[PDB]
């Protein structure tokens, strides 16, 4: 069943505490999507984004 | 500047530098993260290429 | 809606040539700003990273 | 069968090339053993030699990596013939002397070779050598040896200088004839081959797909109408290409030499020769500079990271 | 232009990253006096 | 009469991760040591396609079953830092004078900066690799508008 396979599909993703990282998170209705940018990381190294 | 008997049709190509959005879903890919390896490659006359 | 005041330093900063900088100034004529940090950085424990 | 075990355990270990690093802040013993390289120098003490491992056979190992030590060819020269203000990395060109048992040599930097050819570049040549006559008799008959066009098989390039002790009367230079050009000083510092900018030309810049691992420096004597010239090519190709490429590049001057004079003779017919001088990194080499004398300066081409390897003289036509 | 002494100083780490448009600035010469050290030559020089 | 130097400044290199940046919401990650040992990966799905019977006489599609398999994309990433041999032979050597000691901690600073630069270049290359994985596995919007 799907309720019995839920720990089975959870191999190494659940025995982990949740630490906070910073993220600009907006809401589109029921989704809570996170718009971010990484051109700060590519403007240090002078690589084209 | 008289017209010949033929009529060419020019084709060009145009390059448009966009700034794209990118979506990706939650848990799209599973990633097998390996291990870092460090090694020299060519020990030249005064500098060893790591 | 702007605030009317900002806090700030009242007096100018003080860069006075102390003794060892003066000795370098007399001998070679080359003064180091904050020579004390040079002495703390490459004499007493130089291995402490920045 | 167990003595063989203890022997083969010593003859086994190649240098560990790859290594699983964990964090770059750790800087543990394995990465230090990977990055450590032993020196060709230490102080003359028992602890310093026994820790630097100077007495190891073949290489230097404290008690086969793609690295070999260089080989030096030392020459003794008349001290007037070699201006001692010249830098470490300059390519020397030993003239094979016609004297049978002469223990003295006649080397040339290309600047000293320039006043030999003609008799800024000329300003630095005449400031480095006020006297165009004490070198005009080192070669005993320069007019005959050039007028029969056999000057290229007499000059053996011996690569760059590395260390020059300035003695007064008879000067001793230590060159590197073959291998990796590196200094032997008590603080070791990098040696860079310096070639004059007006003499040095490029070949990828003159032609304007793949990137090679190394580029090769080329020297090229050529017999023109107004005397011989010593241009210095840099190329990233192979030799058998470069012979045809310089045949194309000299195909103006080949027709010019057949045109301004008609070779009724048969020994005039050669048009210079090219000899490889060694390999360097093709990526970041030949950063230009200027070689500052007491009063003037010439622009100079400072090829870092040379592997000196002389080839022989091949004619151009 | 090669005007710098290029000596191993005790350098100071700042808070503000200065890395934006840097190679682009040094390509066209925003700075009058500078020195580029690439890879091998990026070592601190000898006393 | 003196010429003064007023300060010797440098940039402090920011340290990035992959689980700290926010791109890691789009993927789950596994520390798999023996990835050079691995050759191919495989996720195998089975999706039973049900159907509704009709009233009229058509060719009745029976119960169907789709099985698809999904393969792994290996990615290799590598840059090359270069150290001069001079700092290394200073590093193996023992210092006895404070001048050689100053040069020794200078070469130690050079090699440690090179080591953290190497792991930093692998860290930036990881996020570059993840972004290229996503940007190859992403069609534009004007196809998904029709296929929605």
């Amino acid at each position: 069943s799907t309720k019995s396979d839920l720990p089975a599909v959870a191999a190494g993703v659940e025995d982990q505490p949740r630490v906070p990282i910073s993220a600009a998170v907006i809401k589109l209705g029921n989704h809570a999507v996170a718009v971010e940018s990484l051109q700060k990381m590519y403007n240090d190294t002078q690589s084209p984004y | 500047k008289i017209h010949p008997g033929v009529a060419m049709t020019v084709v060009r190509t145009d390059e448009i530098l966009s700034e794209n959005i990118l979506f990706s879903s939650r848990a799209s890919t599973s990633m097998f993260i390996g291990t870092p390896n460090v090694s020299r490659r060519e020990a030249r006359v005064d500098a060893v290429t790591f | 809606e702007a605030d009317n005041q900002i806090m700030g330093p009242s007096s100018y900063a003080s860069f006075v040539v102390r003794g060892e900088n003066l000795v370098t100034a007399v001998s070679y004529g080359r003064v180091m700003r904050t020579f004390e940090h040079f002495m703390a950085r490459i004499v007493d424990s130089p291995e402490k990273a920045g | 069968r167990r003595r063989l075990q203890r022997r083969i355990a010593g003859l086994l270990p190649p240098p560990a090339r790859r290594l699983n690093i964990s964090r770059g802040s750790e800087f543990t013993r394995d990465v230090r053993g990977l990055v450590e390289e032993h020196a060709q120098a230490s102080s003359l003490s028992a602890a310093a030699v026994w820790r630097a491992g100077l007495l190891a056979p073949g290489e230097v190992a404290v008690a086969w990596s793609g690295w070999r030590p260089p080989v030096f060819g030392d020459f003794l020269i008349h001290a007037s013939s070699f201006n001692n203000a010249e830098a470490t990395g300059t390519p020397l060109f030993q003239f094979k002397q016609s004297d049978p048992f002469s223990g003295v040599d006649a080397v040339f930097t290309p600047l000293s070779l320039f006043i030999l050819m003609n008799h800024g570049l000329t300003r630095m040549a005449n400031l480095l050598y006020d006297s165009p006559a004490t070198l005009a008799d080192l070669v005993p008959d320069f007019g005959r040896l050039v007028a029969d066009r056999r000057f290229h098989n007499f000059i053996t390039p011996v690569g760059p200088l590395v260390e020059n002790i300035k003695s007064t009367y008879l000067n001793k230079i230590t060159t590197v004839v073959h291998g990796p050009v590196v200094s032997k000083a008590i603080p070791r510092s990098t040696v860079k081959v310096t070639v004059p900018q007006e003499a040095f030309v490029d070949l990828d810049a003159w032609l304007s797909q793949p990137c090679p691992a190394d580029a090769r420096l080329y020297v090229a004597l050529t017999y023109e109408e107004a005397g011989p010239r010593f241009t210095f090519f840099q190329s990233s190709r192979g030799h058998c290409q470069i012979m045809n490429i310089l045949r194309i590049y000299y195909s103006p001057s080949i027709m010019h030499r057949y045109a301004v004079v008609q070779p009724l003779h048969i020994e005039e017919l050669t048009f210079g020769a090219v000899a490889c001088l060694g390999t360097f990194s093709a990526t970041d080499g030949w950063r230009r500079s200027a070689f500052n004398y007491r009063g003037s300066s010439l622009p100079v081409v400072e090829i870092d990271s040379f592997y000196s390897n002389v080839s022989d003289w091949e004619v151009i036509l | 232009n090669e005007g710098v002494e290029n000596r191993p100083f005790p350098y100071l780490t700042v808070d503000a990253d200065l890395l934006s448009n840097l190679r682009q600035s040094a390509a066209e010469g925003l700075f009058h006096s500078f020195d580029l050290l690439v890879g091998k030559d990026a070592r601190e020089a000898g006393i | 009469k003196f010429e003064v130097l007023l300060g010797v400044y440098t940039n402090a290199i920011q340290y990035v991760r992959f689980l700290e940046t926010a791109l890691a919401v789009s993927c789950v990650n596994t520390e798999f040591k023996d990835l050079s040992r691995m050759t191919d990966g495989k996720i195998q799905f089975r999706i039973s396609v049900p159907t509704i019977a009709h009233g009229d006489g058509r060719r009745p599609s029976k119960q169907r079953t789709f099985i698809v398999v999904k393969n792994c994309h290996k990615h290799h990433i590598s840059t090359e830092m270069e150290l001069s041999m001079l700092d290394l032979e200073i590093l193996h050597s023992i210092p006895e004078t404070p001048v050689e000691y100053a040069e020794y901690v200078g070469a130690v600073k050079t090699v440690a900066s090179a080591l953290q630069f190497g792991v930093d270049a692998l860290e930036r290359g990881l996020i570059n690799t993840v972004l290229s994985v996503k940007l190859r596995h992403a069609p534009p919007m004007f196809i998904l508008q029709t296929l929605a």
